[PDB]
DNA sequence: CATGCATGCATGCATGCATGCATGCATGCATGCATGCATGCATGCATGCATGCATGCATGCA
DNA sequence: TGCATGCATGCATGCATGCATGCATGCATGCATGCATGCATGCATGCATGCATGCATGCATG
């Protein structure tokens, strides 16, 4: 029986829970769903964990003791709510957990000055996941069969790592000849597991000072949380900083330390991970719908993308269609068709070539910014393994690889040298990157987008000698380019005064609406061809052939392939269905200026 | 683990209204028990008496004229030992403390707390100091010094006791309410479901121990860092403790090495005894049993073994189990402490009101013709014999005493005898003067032996003694005697050495004590084989020596002439016996027995004088009696020789007739009825 | 007098060796704790002594 | 000669006296066990020596 301060902490609570109404609709949708859920899988054939969000708000407008309870000793109020919680579960209609989200200045601080101070509390930490454990499966309820008297058995096992209070410990034997002498004949599949994982966290390099030794702490999950992050991203963790275990006084430090009861959050780094959890509202889509309702939208998508920068209008209408990404459609029982486009870009230096990267990387979604050298784990994973559980090789997921659905950003592309050319070959147009070192060898996908921006040879010979060899670059990476953008250096005067009050006015329709529009386009947007498509480009490839092979070079059938791409992001932004000939006429004038 | 219960009880509240009754009281110049407190502090007094009835009626009080009161009898019913401190705590806040200069012969207790309370307060004016004098509204300041020094707690220092009080059923009478504690409860009806309620029982003192006290707390001299421990034991047996406890001596290399000491410490008066079963209420094929009740405190020196007694307190259990063996893992042995005592037959030469005792006393007196009234009402229930109940109305007196002085005392008792068998129904009255008669014991002839009477040594319990008989229980009280003919011949030698007062000797195998007793003798024998032989003489149908008839001063005879005349009124007197329950009609009212031996035991302080004039009268008188006795010589139906102790009785009898005129009026008519009383008690035998 | 080719030299990175550094297995050594027994203390049962009483015998009386 | 009465004598019912019996308890002795030390083992990690790449030079070219 419980005593007069348990149920206390649960009335309290039951009158906090009876207060809003907010959550008790969200426990109402959790069991109709799940009931449904397992509705349509028993009726025509003849997931989802229990918790719920907890804000860290309204505790402090209805009950600042039962706030200060929390925030100091939380093994006394998570129990008692959790029970309360459980029998709300029961009541309108297993843990049933929560989140205790919420942002407060008292216990954010580094995990890097964590240490012996507020110990027994509960700290939210953020920082880099690495070293990423095995998942294991853990044994708590055995069932065994007994031979001659033919019936079952009962039997559990627990740890001091799920109660959070120091509870007795009562080790039992794994039972053999129970009563009388009959074997007691072990089973499996109604004996019940639960997975469990650990791992370790290092603090924040961009928190961290200039150069010292990082020091890390490690966290144990839990049923529904085993295995939400791979090793390398940035994530906020929310829970109960405990110490557990005999600190060497039994008979030359004890006193370990861990982190249970735990909530993960990965956040948005500058360069690493998701950032498509923003939210759409019906007022959001209302605008979208009442934007794509017009006729020359492109044109202020395109002179909105230049918020500093003066000119560059065809150049920056292709930066639309990179982040449309054109169509995938692959085969039956054949290869994939490359959908994404590829642009280098050239020109004379101090005209917006730097100007132009991080704009590329700030509004884009999982863009890697890749800087001079790319050697040993760009491209590759190194397979650099020394594992001390077990002699095995594992992976180290390359830059290349993690940008998997993303953009690459590549820097100063003439510095390369020809070994990682090779590897470039290998991912811009099959797609894939096979890993065969002595250990194992290996194959895996990217697909990602690439913007590479070389130098002239020497000086700003741009124009004046010749355009071929102004790069003197192998000649298949001709081919694996798309657009080759040149900006001149031209000298005049009207030119120069809208230089001129544009760079006066800076040191004196939006962006973040902007990628709303953009991500929304991707799961509901693809188009597909139609026969008006055909008969312009046919007659317009054969003039591609025909005539400008008398002016420049090369002229190969792939070079249709990006024909294809052009209409097809085109028709993304006007969030069409079909493809209209007018998304060709913008296509073809696309190649005039890249070129001609 | 360990977890926690709530309860409808509170003790703030309580604590707080329990200070407004302590204050708020004017019924019954202005409020009571603060004037109690005043005399507490004239330290005069040493205990403290709470009833039930002023709270029942300050909780009638608070109802009807205000919102609400929290209930405070049934909630000092149930637990009733947190009710001790945490009221008497509350007492301490309110004190008139200097109302008199202290007395040079008061008390040695006194002067001794007299230090504590001024000790405390002088280390108290230290500290104040130099916190002052070391600065970085003054009751922050005074907290300070609050904590930081130790003190002696303020359970050291009490002076005084408390002892609660159950209501009567009369004020619950009016109101019910929780009138469960006072009821006439029996040990077999203590179920061990009513421990630490507050209870009633009754029965007979049986196995008095002695009074030896009982140390609580112990006092430690130091020595070297000059402190004072202080150890409370509350088990049985203790330990003395270790070198030194102190702060000081502590942290420190050379701790001391102390003693205790007596003068310092604080005592308590201990005493227990059994109480035996009423038997009257008893099943139908039972033996009583015992209850052990410890007492402590003021209530000591006041039970008398075997009598009968209204103990109320409050049911604890003791630490005990029995062997070793027979131990099922939780015994708990019970016990009863003591908290009021109320007698039934209230002990004489105890009293010293008057005023609404002559309430009733003085109604007794002007009722007219009070004398002849008295014999009429002790033991009504037989008819006739009125001369007879006369006599015993004066052996209920006796009460008279001198010494000469460096001499011999005179015993003021008187024994009467009775002769005579079977259908007078003598046992009628002799149970019936032992019971109104307060220390009254009824015995038989062989059921006590000649060494059961007197007193035995056997091994003391917890706390050698003399353990007394019969007799040695009945002093100062009247012995029923049965069947003195089939006694033992060596305990007829004890009754002679009875009628020599206060002498009983004892010449056993290690015991050589005379002790003494103020018992009071009556005895009843029978006739011989037949019935009123005439061819029979005096002491022929007696078998005893007449030796023994001289120590008697009166002796009656019970005759039965089966006459005519004399049975219709005793058949209507028998027959009105079981129509009803109360035999006088339209003449006469009964006395009760205990109105009527407080006009009695009043009638004891008075010592009346005689005077010259009834000195003359009662010489001649004598020799009247002198010259006519020693005429016959004889064994004829006159007995034979008239002793001086005749006249010994005489002057002592008309002394004792004078007692129940209460005024030292030792006259004529006071020695008129004497002479009566004499003559008709010898020589009845002449029908 | 102004470029292109063959020739020779300087230098940074891949890795299969030597060596230091974490878990179990084993063995010798010294501290502490449960416990049966020699001892002492408390208690119940049985025999000789004092003796009132029932009984047999000596005695005088009708 | 028969009968009632007083006196001598055995009986077993309570007090001293002797001894056997049962229960509580502090201490000296034996045994399970933690702890220091070094080992065979298993596995991660630094390093230096020679080859392909970059640049200077002699020769040829036009
Ligand atoms: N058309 C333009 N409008 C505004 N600023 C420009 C323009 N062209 C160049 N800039 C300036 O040139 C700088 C960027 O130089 P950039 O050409 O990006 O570097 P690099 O050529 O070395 O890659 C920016 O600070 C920007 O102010």
């Amino acid at each position: 029986a419980p005593d007069a301060v348990f149920g206390d902490r649960v009335r309290r609570f039951q009158e906090f829970l009876d207060t809003f109404t907010s959550y008790r609709d969200s426990v109402r949708s959790i069991q109709v769903y799940n009931s449904n859920n397992a509705a349509n899988y028993n009726d025509d054939q003849d997931i989802l964990p229990h918790r719920i969000i907890i804000s860290l708000d309204d505790l402090r407008e209805f009950d600042r003791s039962f706030w200060s309870g929390i925030l100091v000793e939380p093994a006394y109020f998570i129990p008692p709510a959790e029970k309360a919680l459980t029998d709300l579960a029961d009541s309108m209609d297993h843990p049933w957990k929560l989140s205790f989200k919420g942002s407060f200045g008292a216990h954010a601080l580094s995990p890097r000055t964590l240490t012996a101070q507020h110990l027994n509390k509960l700290v939210s930490v953020e920082g880099i996941v690495t070293k990423t454990s095995l998942v294991r499966p853990k044994l708590i309820r055995s069932v065994h069969y007994a031979a001659k008297t033919g019936r079952f058995h009962y039997r559990d096992y627990t740890d001091a790592t799920t109660t959070l209070t120091t509870r007795i410990p009562t080790p039992a034997i794994y039972p053999t000849e129970d009563t009388e002498g009959n074997k007691l004949t072990t089973e499996y599949g109604y004996s019940t597991f639960i997975d469990h994982q650990r791992i370790t966290v290092q603090e924040m390099p961009e928190m961290a000072p200039a150069g010292q030794l990082p020091r890390s702490i490690d966290v144990i999950l839990d049923d529904d949380l085993v295995d939400k992050t791979k090793p390398g991203d940035r994530v906020n963790v929310v829970g109960v900083f405990k110490s557990l275990g005999a600190g060497g006084m039994n008979q030359l430090i004890g006193f370990k330390t861990l982190i249970l009861g735990n909530t993960v959050y990965p956040l948005h780094a500058r360069s690493t991970g998701v950032a498509a959890r923003q939210m759409l509202t019906d007022f959001d889509i209302r605008n979208i719908n009442k934007l794509s309702k017009k006729k020359d939208i492109f044109d202020i998508l395109s002179q909105s993308l230049a918020p500093s920068i003066y000119g560059h209008d065809h150049i920056k209408k292709a930066i639309l269609l990179m982040l449309m990404g054109g169509v995938e459609k692959n085969l039956e029982n054949g290869s994939h068709l490359r959908g994404d486009i590829n642009i280098l870009m050239v020109g004379d230096p101090s005209t917006a070539k730097s100007q132009l990267l991080r704009f590329v990387l700030n509004t884009a979604s999982l863009a890697i910014a890749t800087t001079g050298r790319g050697s040993s784990g760009v491209g590759l994973t190194a397979a650099v393994t020394t594992d001390r559980e077990t002699g095995e090789r594992r992976l180290e997921a390359g830059a290349m690889v993690l940008a998997d659905r993303g953009v690459v950003c590549i820097d100063e592309f003439d510095k390369m040298t020809d070994v990682d050319r090779v590897a470039i070959h290998e991912v811009m147009e099959q797609q894939t990157v096979t890993i065969a070192k002595a250990g194992i060898h290996t194959t895996l996908n990217a697909r990602c987008s690439v913007i590479a921006a070389a130098n002239p040879v020497f000086g700003q010979y741009d124009v004046n000698r010749d355009p071929h060899q102004n790069i003197a670059l192998p000649d298949s990476l001709l081919s694996r380019f798309d657009l080759l953008f040149v900006v001149t250096d031209d000298i005049n005067e009207i030119r120069d005064r809208s230089i001129s009050e544009h760079v006066l006015r800076t040191h004196r329709v939006t962006i973040p609406f902007l990628r709303k529009y953009v991500q929304y386009a991707k799961e509901r947007v693809i188009p597909q061809l139609t026969q008006e498509a055909i008969n312009v480009i046919v007659k317009n490839y054969t003039d591609l052939r025909n005539d400008d092979n008398t002016k420049k070079s090369p002229i190969t059938a792939r070079t249709l392939e990006t024909l294809i791409r052009l209409a097809t992001a085109h028709a993304k932004v006007r969030l069409s269905k079909t493809v209209n000939k007018v998304d060709a006429k913008v296509a073809a004038n696309l190649l005039r200026f890249a070129l001609l | 683990a360990l977890p926690s219960i709530q309860l409808p009880v509170d003790y703030n509240n309580l604590f707080n209204e329990i200070t407004d009754f302590l204050v708020t009281f004017k019924q019954d110049k202005g409020p009571k028990y603060m004037a109690m407190l005043q005399k507490v502090a004239n330290r005069e007094l040493n205990s403290v008496i709470i009833d039930l009835d002023d709270i029942l009626q300050y909780q009638n009080e608070k109802f009807l004229q205000g919102t609400q009161a929290d209930d405070l009898v049934s909630a000092i019913q149930q637990n009733a030992n947190h009710f001790t401190e945490l009221f008497c705590r509350a007492i301490d806040n309110n004190m008139p403390l200097p109302t008199k200069e202290i007395d040079y012969k008061d008390d040695v207790l006194d002067v001794i707390l007299n230090q504590r309370r001024l000790r405390n307060e002088r280390m108290l004016s230290d500290r104040t100091n130099e916190i002052r004098s070391e600065n970085l509204m003054n009751d922050a300041l005074r907290e300070v010094v609050e904590d930081e020094t130790e003190l002696f707690p303020p359970n050291l220092t009490r002076r005084y006791f408390l002892y609660f009080k159950p209501l009567s059923q009369n004020c619950a009478r009016r109101y019910r309410k929780k009138a469960i504690s006072s009821k006439p409860l029996s040990v077999r009806q203590i179920k061990g479901d009513f421990l630490g309620q507050l209870i009633t029982v009754r029965g007979i003192i049986t196995r008095v121990s002695d009074v030896k006290p009982a140390v609580e707390v112990i006092a430690y001299t130091c020595d070297q860092c000059g402190y004072e421990v202080f150890q409370e034991v509350n088990s049985r047996t203790f330990t003395p403790l270790s070198e030194c406890t102190s702060e000081e001596c502590s942290q420190n290399q050379t701790k001391g090495q102390l003693f205790m000491s007596t003068r310092a410490s604080k005592f308590s008066a201990f005493q227990e005894c059994k109480i035996q079963e009423l038997s009257q209420q008893v099943p139908v094929g039972h033996i009583p049993r015992s209850l052990n009740i410890h007492v402590n405190g003021t209530l000591v020196r006041s039970l008398s073994p075997g009598d009968i007694v209204d103990v109320t307190g409050i049911f604890l259990p003791a630490p005990y189990t029995g062997f070793k063996a027979l131990k099922a893992g939780l015994l708990t042995e019970t016990y009863l402490e003591a908290q009021f005592v109320r007698q039934h037959k209230k002990k004489f030469a105890s009293f010293s009101l008057t005023s609404d005792v002559e309430e009733r006393v003085m109604e007794l007196i002007t009722s007219g013709d009070v004398y002849n009234r008295l014999a009429k009402s002790i033991a009504p229930e037989i008819y006739g014999n009125l001369d007879v109940k006369k006599a015993l109305l004066l052996l209920l007196v006796g009460g008279v005493d001198k010494r000469v002085g460096d001499g011999m005392k005179i015993r003021g008792d008187i024994n009467v005898c009775l002769m005579g068998d079977p259908g007078v129904a003598k046992s009628q009255l002799l149970k019936a003067i032992c019971k109104i008669s307060p220390r009254g014991v009824y015995t038989t002839g062989k059921g006590s032996s000649g060494v059961g009477l007197t007193a035995a040594v056997m091994k003391d319990p917890v706390t050698m003694i003399l353990e007394g008989g019969a007799l040695v229980l009945a002093d100062n009280g009247i012995c029923c005697i049965d069947e003195f003919d089939k006694m033992d011949e060596s305990d007829r030698t004890a009754i002679h050495e009875v009628m020599e007062q206060q002498t009983i000797s004892i010449s056993k195998a290690g015991i050589n004590t005379t002790l003494n007793a103020r018992t009071s003798i009556l005895a009843a024998a029978n006739p011989l084989y037949g019935r009123y032989n005439p061819r029979l003489s005096p002491l022929d149908n007696i078998n005893l020596p007449a030796a023994l008839l001289s120590r008697f001063d009166i002796l009656f005879l019970m005759l039965d002439i089966p006459s005519r005349d004399d049975d219709e009124k005793l058949a209507e007197h028998v027959t009105y016996v079981h129509m009803h329950n109360k035999q006088p009609d339209l003449d006469f009212t009964p006395v009760e027995p205990s109105k009527m031996r407080e006009y009695i035991a009043y009638a004891k302080t008075k010592r009346p004088v005689m005077s010259e004039a009834v000195n003359d009268y009662v010489v001649q008188a004598y020799i009247r009696l002198r010259q006519d006795s020693k005429r016959e010589m004889d064994s004829k139906f006159s007995f034979g020789q008239a002793t001086p102790r005749t006249l010994l009785g005489i002057i002592r009898l008309s002394q004792a007739l004078a007692k129940l005129r209460l005024a030292d009026m030792v006259d004529i008519d006071d020695v008129e009825e004497a002479l009566r009383l004499v003559r008709v008690s010898k020589e009845s035998l002449y029908q």
